[PDB]
């Protein structure tokens, strides 16, 4: 990921490379400076949960479930940019998301679904906006009390955004929480709003295995197969024991802190 | 040493001998030389090749990964994954430690032993024929050529085809 | 074997011997048969008895229940249950099977060394009465009744009372 | 006694000897009296004092609190707490039970041990130059005055000093 971390690669981050054909891959590689993620402040739901479920796919595709320019015929999918999530210097926003605002001076009641149609799981993320004034709730959405619920066969919650002005971060006095669900086959998932809902645009279908691990070093990546990874590096041994990293990730040598194991084979030396 | 061998009765090491762990050095009227007891030694090396892979192999782990991860109100949690990493990591450490410790040591006692027994093997073959004279050498009281020698190597040695020579050399050097 | 005696200067064991682990054959005017070193046997099943005992019952566990139960976003702790279960399975496994294989050598050598003990201790007590014939065999010098077969096997083997006998044929056998 | 020497073919102990653990009983003809033989004690004292501290000194423990408190909606949570002091209750009385029955033994072993290879040194150095009387003693065929006691018991015993003198009086007390 380089430059972001996994919850500005998932969302769409403006600093973020995007994947458009079908990947895979065997684990997740972070850096230490990775500091993107979530330009707009907020919490994100379950984030640690999202990166264990992430780690090691077989399959992974990202679709257009809600396509921009034919699902919100009544209401303005242009203007949901912010001057937190800057792009070449002017306002954007997550890529994989849409930030979606009153069209013109009126917000009416949304109601959007997708059935899962790909024969895989389809992870789907969405966005919760909560203003810092009442008069930030009207310019975006024009009503008042509003609500969010997302519904599937299994997955059932109703959010109702909190007002009020919290520290700056970003140059940003409102937050934006951020959830996921995984959407099984032939299962449908329902967005409806009055308000406050950050849509999800692309989603993506994958394949889970059984999980890996996430590395967060500065080590290069090379074209190397190899069977055990650390974050300093490979490991090519069929030796029992290693001291180079306790954490590793695929088929390894125990973790010691031995600085030498010597097994003696021949005889004591005894020349002259 | 355990067996008295190695570093005892048998004081050092041949460089000379270069082909074997275990073996002999001759001297007969057709010359010298150094040469090693190959069952003795094919033996020892079978033997410790399946002590270092039974070492090595019998460790089997399956795919993992050992990094968890956590947030800030989660430090119970991360502290108990971090005592399971950390009594793994002190398991394995004392056991691999006391392991080489304790193998090395049977390994060198192993040796110890094939070179008592190998001398052991020659003197109950030679009995009076030849004489104990330290450092693990025997001086013969009958003349032993090469083919000879080879019987001893080889387990064969005739001791009654030489018994009536070497008796009545052994009494003529005693008296 | 470490200690010479079993597939060593005693090439073989004894089918015919059913009642003990070590023992004898002999053969006087009287006969011959097997027999077994009651005392010696007894020791070394005593010994086995404790080991495998204290292998076994040094493993005392208390009431438990391995499973748990984790719902579709708790993949982490999950995980961290079964990295423990993995790790115990890898500590146990690697532990038990190197236990047995060590062991197991020890066993076989501890059997090597009862009988060369049991060879050396009749070997100390006969001295020059009996002729050391291989295969952990003594030919006598004296004629040696049951009475006198038993008493080597008990350590009661009077070797003054024999001493002169044995000298006068053994030099007549020599001679 | 696994070595045969504690009672064993030396019967029973010394009170009179009061400065060692293992030493002599001498009688010449300057008098009588029992002395201990420092190097062995002092070796045997050395190693049982390791013994006791390799027992002691290898549990180093850290600070703690073993305490928990928990309220009435907490009885699950209380039982497992109970269950690891328990459970560390067992495993911790039942090793040291064992621990203390097990080197006791070794320990009475190592005693005996002790005892043997001073009698076998002895005898070693004497051979034919003094009878073995039972009871761990010996009788000299010459006259052994306290310089000829000290080489003994100092491992300087000149055997062909005194070979001739108690072979000459070996054979006349045998005839
Ligand atoms: C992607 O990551 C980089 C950092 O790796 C982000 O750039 C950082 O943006 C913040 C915005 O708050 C900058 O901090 C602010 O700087 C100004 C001016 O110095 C100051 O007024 C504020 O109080 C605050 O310190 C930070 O300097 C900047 N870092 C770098 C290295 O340029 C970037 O915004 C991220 N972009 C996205 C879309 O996530
Ligand atoms: C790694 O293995 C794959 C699968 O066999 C193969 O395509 C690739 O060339 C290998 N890479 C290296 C560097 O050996």
């Amino acid at each position: 990921l380089g430059k972001c971390n996994i919850a500005g690669w998932i969302l769409g981050n403006p600093e973020c490379e995007s994947l458009s054909t079908a990947s895979s891959w065997s684990y997740i590689v972070e850096t230490p400076s990775s500091d993107n993620g979530t330009c707009y402040p907020g919490d994100f739901i379950d984030y640690e949960e999202l990166r264990e479920q992430l780690s090691s796919v077989s399959s992974f595709e990202r679709f257009e479930i809600f396509p921009k320019t034919s699902s919100w015929p009544n209401h303005d999918s242009n203007k949901g940019v912010t001057a937190a999530c800057p792009h070449a210097g002017a306002k954007s926003f997550y890529k994989n998301l849409i930030w979606l605002v009153k069209k013109g001076n009126s917000y009416p009641k949304l109601s959007k679904s997708y059935i899962n149609d790909k024969g895989k799981e389809v992870l789907v993320l969405w966005g919760i906006h909560h203003p810092s004034t009442s008069a930030d709730q009207q310019s975006l959405y024009q009503n008042a009390d509003t609500y969010v619920f997302v519904g599937g066969s299994r997955y059932s919650k109703k959010f109702k955004p909190e007002i009020a002005i919290r520290p700056k971060v970003r140059d940003q006095e409102g937050r934006m929480n951020y959830y996921w669900t995984l959407v099984e086959p032939g299962d449908k998932i329902t967005f409806e709003a009055t308000g406050n809902l950050v849509v999800p645009r692309y989603a993506f279908a994958m394949e889970r295995n059984a999980g890996s691990g996430i590395i967060i070093s500065d080590t290069p990546v090379h074209d190397c197969n190899t069977t055990c990874q650390t974050p300093k590096g490979a490991i090519n041994t069929s030796l029992p024991f290693q001291n180079i990293h306790p954490i590793t990730i695929g088929k390894c040598p125990k973790y010691v802190k031995s600085t030498k194991l010597r097994l003696a084979t021949g005889l004591r030396n005894i020349p002259s | 040493g355990l067996f008295g061998a190695i570093a005892g009765f048998i004081e050092g090491g041949w460089t000379g001998m270069v082909d074997g762990w275990y073996g002999y050095h001759h001297q007969n009227e057709q010359g010298s030389g150094y040469a090693a007891d190959l069952k003795s030694t094919q033996n020892a090396i079978d033997g410790i090749t399946n002590k270092v892979n039974s070492v090595i192999e019998k460790m089997n782990t399956q795919f993992t990964a050992v990094g968890k991860e956590f947030n800030h109100l989660e430090k119970r949690i991360e502290n108990l994954n971090k005592k399971v990493d950390d009594g793994f990591l002190d398991i394995w450490t004392y056991n691999a430690e006391l392991l080489v410790l304790l193998e090395n040591e049977r390994t060198l006692d192993y040796h110890d032993s094939n070179v008592k027994n190998l001398y052991e093997k020659v003197r109950s073959q030679l009995k009076n024929n030849a004489k104990e004279i330290g450092n693990g050498c025997f001086e013969f009281y009958h003349k032993c050529d090469n083919t000879c020698m080879e019987s001893v190597k080889n387990g064969t040695y005739d001791y009654p085809k030489y018994s009536e020579e070497a008796k009545l050399n052994r009494e003529e050097i005693d008296s």
